[PDB]
């Protein structure tokens, strides 16, 4: 009893206009604007609320895996219908989207011409009078500047017209993504003191979907757990189309302009997934997640070189920065360093989930992979080669001591005898401090600043893997300048003066702060260390008293700190 | 050149319907008319003639 | 020759191709309007 | 009806003309003050008519 | 930035200051973001980001200080008035060498937000953009209502703002959030385009990109459904239809009749109106009253094609519209109610002007005559003020705040004033300026701050009041003539004999103050004066006079006897009034002993006083002579003849008679 009736309204509504179609534009921008007026409104609401929407968020592949749905297409399509229906199936005959979709794409297209064509070059008059008004500042392009009449005229052609279906089509995909992601942050790290309706949909979204119940002592996470497999299988089609265009779409159509959308709308659908699953995952942040997932995520990224045969191109280092330092992030996430270590050194079964340290197939994978994407010459896997590394150097000394499960990867890869190759990779990563650098650039582009490429929370949440990575890594390699500048640009960001405000946010979101007084080993080690090299060292001590006033004005348990 | 005329057109509509509405096929509107085509053909008359006046004097050397 | 033609051609497309030129036709038309609906209204008043 | 209405129709704001309804009203009142004291007039004639008898 | 908002506040820690010092920092701190503002557009940043965040500061700060000087017009904005002054003498009307300088900045803001590709991460450069963009058409709106104010008859930055409007157009389409923001800016412009043909818009927009423009605008926030950007993009159409501007308003009316334009969708929220927002409500009758004063032929037709859906709603909005709704459950919601009982009023009276040009307005009217209660019961009568609570917060507030007054607060009128708890003072302003010391806050949302809301919205319902005064006005007016057979007599008199005494009694109780509204003086008199005229014309009194006399001598007694003063008009108003209610008695004994107070003190005094001053006149003299020649015809006098000698001969006026005889 899940209808598209909310999610898909009649025909005659977009057509007639008495009802907009809510796209995923919409409402990528609602849910990343924050706003209360659109996440209250009875549409919006309306479109949340139902479970056919909560179904298909929850199953993304679904809404482009290749169905036949020809007979629900025809009975939409039936009771300037005929360009429609032809357009939708031209689209499901090139793309493998079903015929539902396609439709839906494109009549948010129609109800959208208005923005596609003004945000088209202007016309000739128009760059007249900004030459009239100019008398730097040259960012127009008159020799390929035309009228108005034949911008129209080209306009409604054939062939621009399937190219803007198309844009389009990647847009709604890439404000789908978006959506999803932001919702789920905003469900599951809701900041407090916001208004009752804000709650009150939150609320009931969690329960119709996941039935995850604050007033229940432990609500159930099974349904917000198994978000992250269903977003991790979705990434090998994403990489899958990166690395090759559709084959039936017409080859007019497969230029230059056409290849470099296509891949970067699939670099940000891949960026998107790998940050709902890292939401998913730092969900549960002490457990651990289920090996056979990660067993199959690491073989992925072993085969498609961590993306980088898709991200190799020099023409995306701006989506191919922010997407290395997120595939980062959620490898450091599903490693759990941290929690990792625990158990090699207490022995003592978490009882969350099973590990991959009673694999040995799956730590035969991480390492094959690693080595490989070091011998491949990459800079992304730096912090992920530099985290294995340190967890082989842990196992060899547990061998050592005990001289079970992981003695079979210990003794598979001829790793037992010899540990130069870790030993190596662990080197050339400490060398020139280039792991660390690469640490601090994610962290940059993975924090709260405005130079962030993701929002406030999303960086807050991110960080906790690189310092939960140093704090392990600390005790290891002494106290130098170097880890201390990369913790410095991790928790501060280079952010500005007035980029502090006593705006009171979830918990959550303060606890990548607060564990630098809260863990012994980032206490003992950075903090007490900065405060006795001063004013010697004052950048550290500054740095950490700045972001610690910063951090906890509303925090009354932690505001006579400073 | 159409628009304007167009224009033209429901200005005298307005106009007209304004001034008098309770019988379109009155003698007034006529008189009117009639009598802005004399005033206009008396312009005509007028200027051409004021021209052609000038045009002498050229042949006063 | 051509020169001349399309210099003449230019400034008449230039004099016509004008905001403001364009722009009083259209302002123009609801200028009219305004009078249109104030003198329908004050005839529908004064209709007997 | 419409085509004459948009014929003798004046491009000016409607709240104007009905506004023009008070002058109308000013220059009534002068005729209807003046026919007032002419009935009045006339009525005090009458009286006197019937009174000399 | 910070420096100017801390001097903002100056109804205060400042050890060490004074006024010249702080006026001085001021116009430094101006002069020196002005040159920053010129010299921006010649730097190379390393990014884009940085120059967008300098221009955002930039122009926050400006704006911030154009909107403290005209926010009000009291000594409290006299600190950052040589600033703002300075400020707006060089953004107004700067030299013609330099004048492209300080525009460029904005040209090329414009341009970087109109070609900025859209992107689903960072985040912080977006909001920082958006911020931008909307700094900076705050700033082009405040200049531009800067220029109407002041009397400015020509505006060098109107020829560029035409230009950036040529781009403000696509602008939206990069982003939504500038939809409500741009539309302002083009509504502000449009208002400076009015009060001073203007420059063809169509010409700067373009046929295609002026059509995609409407057809992206005229569906109101149809995907949510908000409130804010819906009065914004009312108020906008509004503005817009109000102007010459005549291509676009067509293009926006018909919407190439109308089938997908703003109206058929205007007509949609119209027939929801008892559960619509009533904020909302407001909005969308401004836009129709604009749509129809002047495009009357379009909007009017389409609401008789298809009044069946807008007149049932008018009855039954107007059948349960009860008078007094402060009692009841709301308080703010009255003021409101109000104004869209007096839109409702206004286009009822426009539509039936209509009818009647076109002759069609019997059925029409004769059906909403029976709609009026409304009117009957909160209409005319204007005594709502409750000018008790409004002293006392007064007092209170001067008692506490001996250097601040209470009328400091009064709007410049700068902004188009809200009908809501800021129509008067502004509150956007105090609840920075008075919220430092404790006092404002209160226990329980209690406190000042309560007490000026509260006042604040008894000052738009007395302005709605006041509307509704004006539509109904004109309904009755027009109606007394659509209504001249011999039918619903009974009904039609008591209404307008029920309109008389609310106006007479209104015009004795308390009077609101002259100072915020508009004197009432010979506003409401000429409306008893043309109804008792055609009353009279048609013959249809009950000769009720008994009581209806006594507030005209009341108000004549307790209006200080401006014979010859200012107060002209509302001497003549109030002498043509008792002359028709006295001819209307002479038409009906205990009427004699309630008229010979007229003929004892009335009409003597005035004469005495008009022959003491002739020593203007020639009119006066000639209504009173028709006063007391109506008068002495009443039939209670023919008998009473005996009594009146005396009275008439006291004053001895046959004396100054023959002297200004003469």
């Amino acid at each position: 009893t899940l209808t598209d009736r909310t999610y898909l309204p009649p025909l005659e509504d977009c057509l007639t206009g008495r009802t907009v179609i809510l796209s995923w534009r919409l409402v990528a921008s609602a849910l990343e604007d924050a706003d209360l007026a659109r996440l209250t409104s009875p549409a919006l609401s309306t479109f949340l609320r139902d479970g056919f929407v909560h179904e298909l968020l929850k199953h993304p592949a679904r809404v482009f895996e290749p169905k036949d749905l020809k007979q629900e297409f025809e009975t939409k399509t039936s009771s300037g219908v005929d360009t429609i229906k032809k357009d939708a199936l031209w689209l499901a005959d090139a793309v493998a989207i079903n015929q539902v979709a396609a439709l839906r794409i494109v009549l948010i297209e129609y109800q959208t011409r208005a923005h596609s064509h003004l945000v088209l070059p202007l016309s000739t008059q128009d760059v007249a009078n900004i030459q009239e008004a100019a008398g730097i500042l040259s960012l127009l392009n008159p020799a390929s500047a035309v009228d108005a009449e034949t911008m129209w005229c080209d306009f409604e052609t054939e062939a621009r017209r399937r190219e803007r279906i198309l844009a389009t089509y990647l847009s709604e995909r890439r404000s789908f993504t978006a959506a999803v992601d932001a919702l789920v942050t905003f469900l599951l790290h809701s900041a407090p003191g916001q208004h009752k309706d804000l709650d009150s949909l939150r609320r009931a979204l969690l329960k119709d979907a996941f039935a995850f119940d604050e007033d229940l002592d432990v609500p159930d996470r099974s349904k917000l757990l198994t978000m992250a497999p269903t977003y991790m299988n979705l990434v090998e089609d994403c990489i899958a189309r990166a690395q090759a265009l559709p084959a039936k779409l017409g080859e007019s159509f497969k230029t230059e302009a056409f290849e470099l959308d296509w891949l970067r709308t699939a670099i940000t659908e891949a960026v998107h997934s790998l940050s709902i699953a890292f939401q998913a995952l730092d969900l549960d942040t002490p457990y651990f997640a289920p090996h056979e997932l990660l067993s199959e995520w690491f073989e992925l990224m072993n085969s498609s070189l961590f993306l980088e045969s898709i991200l190799g191109f020099e023409v995306v280092a701006d989506l191919a920065m922010p997407a290395r330092s997120l595939v980062s992030a959620i490898c450091l996430k599903m490693l759990n360093i941290d929690r990792t270590i625990q158990f090699l050194h207490d022995f003592d079964y978490p009882d969350g989930e099973e590990p991959y340290l009673l694999s040995s197939q799956t730590l035969n994978k991480i390492h094959t992979a690693v080595t490989n994407a070091v011998n491949s010459g990459v800079a992304a896997s730096l912090p992920v080669a530099f985290a294995w590394s340190l967890i082989v150097h842990q196992m060899h000394l547990g061998y050592q001591e005990r001289a079970s499960p992981y003695d079979d990867f210990l003794r598979e890869q001829r790793l037992d005898n010899d540990i130069a190759p870790v030993e190596q990779i662990a080197m050339l990563a400490t060398s020139r401090g280039q792991v660390y650098q690469v640490m601090s650039e994610m962290a940059l582009c993975l924090g709260t600043t405005h130079e962030a490429a993701f929002r406030p929370a999303v960086g807050a949440r991110a960080r906790l893997v690189f310092q939960d990575l140093l704090k392990r890594a600390a005790y290891l390699i002494p106290y130098q300048d170097e880890p201390v500048f990369s913790l410095l640009a991790i928790l501060a960001t280079g952010r500005q003066y007035w980029d502090v405000t006593d705006a009171l946010s979830a918990s959550s979101l303060n606890q990548v702060y607060t564990d630098m007084l809260d863990d012994e080993t980032l206490f003992t080690q950075f903090t007490m260390q900065a405060i006795n090299r001063f004013p010697y060292e004052f950048n550290p001590f500054s740095v950490l008293c700045r972001v610690l006033a910063a951090a906890l004005i509303t925090n009354k348990d932690k505001a006579d700190v400073v | 050149g159409k628009d304007l005329a167009k224009m033209i057109k429901e200005i005298n509509d307005m106009s007209n319907t304004l001034s008098k509405g309770s019988k379109p096929d009155d003698p007034l509107t006529q008189i009117v008319r009639v009598l802005n085509g004399h005033l206009a053909q008396l312009q005509w008359i007028d200027t051409n003639a004021a021209a052609l006046q000038a045009k002498v004097a050229a042949a006063q050397k | 020759d051509e020169d001349e033609l399309k210099q003449k051609l230019q400034q008449i497309d230039k004099t016509l191709n004008d905001p403001a030129q364009g722009s009083r036709l259209e302002e123009l038309w609801s200028r009219l309007i305004v009078l249109r609906g104030y003198a329908e209204d004050l005839k529908d008043q004064i209709n007997q | 009806d419409v085509d004459t209405y948009l014929s003798n129709l004046q491009t000016k704001t409607t709240l104007s003309m009905i506004a023009d309804g008070l002058e109308r009203s000013a220059r009534d009142f002068d005729a209807f003050l003046e026919e007032n004291v002419t009935l009045e007039w006339e009525a005090q004639r009458k009286r006197i008519y019937q009174h000399f008898g | 930035a910070a420096l100017i908002d801390s001097a903002a506040c100056s109804a205060v820690p400042w050890l060490g200051t004074s006024e010249k010092i702080l006026s001085r920092v001021a116009l430094a701190i101006a002069q020196a973001a002005l040159d920053v503002y010129e010299s921006t557009t010649t730097w190379r940043f390393r990014s884009e980001l940085d120059r967008s965040i300098l221009v955002r500061d930039v122009v926050g700060l400006m704006h911030k200080l154009v909107v403290h000087a005209h926010t009000l017009s009291s000594h409290l904005t006299s600190t950052l008035s040589p600033a703002a002054a300075h400020i707006i003498s060089s953004f107004l009307t700067p030299p013609p060498s330099a004048s492209s300088l300080r525009f460029q900045p904005l040209l090329g803001t414009l341009l970087v937000a109109l070609i900025t590709p859209r992107a689903t991460l960072y985040p912080g450069q977006s909001r920082i953009l958006a911020e931008r963009v909307t700094s900076v058409l705050a700033f082009c709106t405040s200049l531009l209502r800067a220029a109407d104010f002041l009397g400015q008859t020509h505006i060098p930055l109107q020829t560029h703002l035409f230009q950036s409007a040529c781009l403000l157009a696509r602008l939206p389409a990069a982003n939504a959030v500038y939809r409500a923001p741009v539309l302002e800016l083009l509504r502000a412009l449009v208002e400076v385009a009015g009060r001073a043909e203007p420059p063809s818009l169509l010409g700067y927009l373009g046929s295609h990109a002026a059509r995609s423009f409407i057809s992206l605008v005229e569906g109101i926030d149809k995907p949510f459904g908000r409130v804010e950007h819906a009065v914004v993009t009312w108020r906008f159409f509004a503005a817009v239809i109000r102007n010459r501007q005549q291509w676009m308003a067509g293009c926006l009316l018909t919407g190439r009749v109308g089938e997908g334009s703003v109206l058929a969708a205007a007509m949609e929220r119209l027939r929801e109106v008892k559960s619509l927002d009533v904020q909302e409500a407001v909005a969308v009758m401004d836009f129709v009253v604009s749509a129809q004063n002047y495009w009357p032929w379009t909007i009017f037709a389409v609401r008789k094609e298809k009044e069946v859906v807008d007149a049932l709603r008018g009855y039954v909005r107007g059948l349960k519209a009860p008078g007094m709704v402060m009692k009841t459950d709301g308080a703010a919601a009255a003021a409101f109610q109000a104004r869209i009982a007096a839109y409702v009023a206004e286009t009822f009276a426009m539509q039936l002007y209509h009818m009647r040009q076109m002759r069609q307005a019997e059925k029409f009217a004769g059906e909403l005559v029976a709609d009026l209660d409304y009117f009957l019961r909160e209409g005319v009568m204007v005594w709502g003020y409750n000018a008790s609570l409004h002293g006392n917060f007064a007092r209170n507030f001067a008692k506490r705040f001996p250097g601040v007054e209470v009328d400091d607060f009064k709007r410049t009128m700068w902004l188009p004033r809200e009908l809501g708890k800021g129509y008067y003072y502004a509150l956007e302003v105090a609840e920075q300026m008075l919220g430092f010391d404790a006092g404002w806050g209160g226990v329980k949302q209690s406190g000042f701050r309560k007490e000026m809301e509260t006042a604040n919205l008894n000052l738009s319902l007395v302005e709605a009041q006041v509307s509704l005064f004006h539509a109904w006005e004109y309904l009755l007016l027009e109606l007394t003539l659509s209504l001249l057979p011999k039918k619903e007599n009974a009904a039609f008199a008591r209404q307008v004999l029920q309109v008389v005494e609310q106006c007479l009694e209104a015009n004795q109780r308390s009077q609101p103050p002259e100072n915020i509204f508009v004197v009432l003086g010979h506003a409401r008199a000429g409306l008893a004066l043309t109804l008792l005229q055609r009353l009279a014309d048609a013959n249809q009194l009950p000769r009720d006079v008994t009581h209806l006399l006594a507030l005209v001598s009341s108000a004549i007694h307790a209006v200080e006897n401006p014979f010859g003063a200012n107060d002209l008009p509302y001497f003549r108003t109030l002498l043509k009034i008792l002359f028709v209610v006295l001819r209307a008695a002479k038409q009906g004994v205990a009427i004699t002993q309630q008229v010979l107070t007229i003929l004892d003190r009335v009409v003597a005094r005035c004469f005495r006083a008009l022959a003491a001053l002739v020593h203007t006149a020639p009119e006066d003299l000639a209504l009173i002579t028709a006063i007391l020649q109506a008068c002495l015809s009443v039939p209670g006098i023919e008998q009473c003849q005996v009594q009146v000698l005396n009275i008439m001969a006291a004053h001895d006026v046959f004396q100054v008679a023959v002297a200004l005889f003469s």
